[PDB]
């Protein structure tokens, strides 16, 4: 179940457009694309912790 | 059994690829594409 | 699969400057524009075919304190239209990327 757990966080927008990486710098300019991906940093980070 | 242009009609009107169009005053509105040879079922 | 039916809306922006009395350029409020002619009007657009793209066309004037643009802008007062995202989740360079 942890393992499982780990791997379904990684779905989470965390207050984002997307939680796909490639598909935010597609879609976004990179000064709005890295703001963006911040957020994804921060939750990954906190959930690895 | 041919393919239709937009906003055109079939020319002329068994064994080959077969185009599926969407047809709203006898015109074609939207091509759909091939049939795939593995259709089971249609909802 | 789809029709093939490629659109280019082309965007037409008319930038008016002027020199303030701290010598630094200041673009006018006033600046105009214009969209791809549709309907009749030419202030709203929607795209109607299968496939489209964006481009933008920059033109520059100059005035001196009156609202009266008459004179092309020079090497200080010269200045090209960026469109930025803003609000929205995408930018608008990034419209033709499929
Ligand atoms: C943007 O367009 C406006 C009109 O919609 C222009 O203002 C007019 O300018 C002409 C001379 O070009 C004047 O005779 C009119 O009296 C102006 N009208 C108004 C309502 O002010 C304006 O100059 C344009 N701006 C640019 C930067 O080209
Ligand atoms: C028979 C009338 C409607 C036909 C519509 C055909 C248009 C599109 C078909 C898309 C491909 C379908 C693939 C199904 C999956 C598979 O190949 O097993
Ligand atoms: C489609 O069928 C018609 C009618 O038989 C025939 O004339 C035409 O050649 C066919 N087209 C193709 C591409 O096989
Ligand atoms: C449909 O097409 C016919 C000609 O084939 C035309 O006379 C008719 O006005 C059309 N109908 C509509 C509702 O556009
Ligand atoms: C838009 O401008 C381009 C050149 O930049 C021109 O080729 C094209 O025809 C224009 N599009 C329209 C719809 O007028
Ligand atoms: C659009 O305007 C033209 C004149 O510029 C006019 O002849 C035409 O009828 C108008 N189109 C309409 C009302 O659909």
């Amino acid at each position: 179940q942890a393992l499982s757990h780990l791997t379904v966080q990684l779905q989470n927008n965390f207050q984002a457009i997307s939680s796909s990486i490639s598909d935010i710098y597609n879609r976004l300019d990179p000064p709005s694309a890295d703001a963006q991906v911040d957020r994804l940093i921060t939750g990954r980070l906190t959930a690895l912790n | 059994n041919d393919t239709v242009r937009e906003s055109s009609f079939y020319s002329y009107g068994t064994d080959g690829p077969k185009y599926c169009y969407v047809l709203y005053n006898g015109t074609a509105l939207k091509y759909l594409g091939t049939l795939p040879p593995s259709v089971k079922e249609i909802a | 699969p789809s029709f093939y039916s490629h659109t280019s809306v082309n965007i037409t922006i008319d930038l008016g400057m002027k020199l303030s009395g701290y010598g630094q350029p200041i673009a006018s409020a006033l600046s105009n524009i214009t969209l791809p002619m549709q309907d009749n009007n030419t202030d709203v657009y929607c795209i109607r075919s299968n496939q489209f793209s964006v481009y933008v066309h920059s033109t520059c004037k100059s005035s001196l304190w009156d609202n009266v643009f008459n004179s092309d802008c020079t090497d200080v007062l010269h200045a090209t239209a960026v469109i930025k995202t803003g609000t929205c989740p995408f930018s608008f360079d990034k419209l033709n990327n499929y």
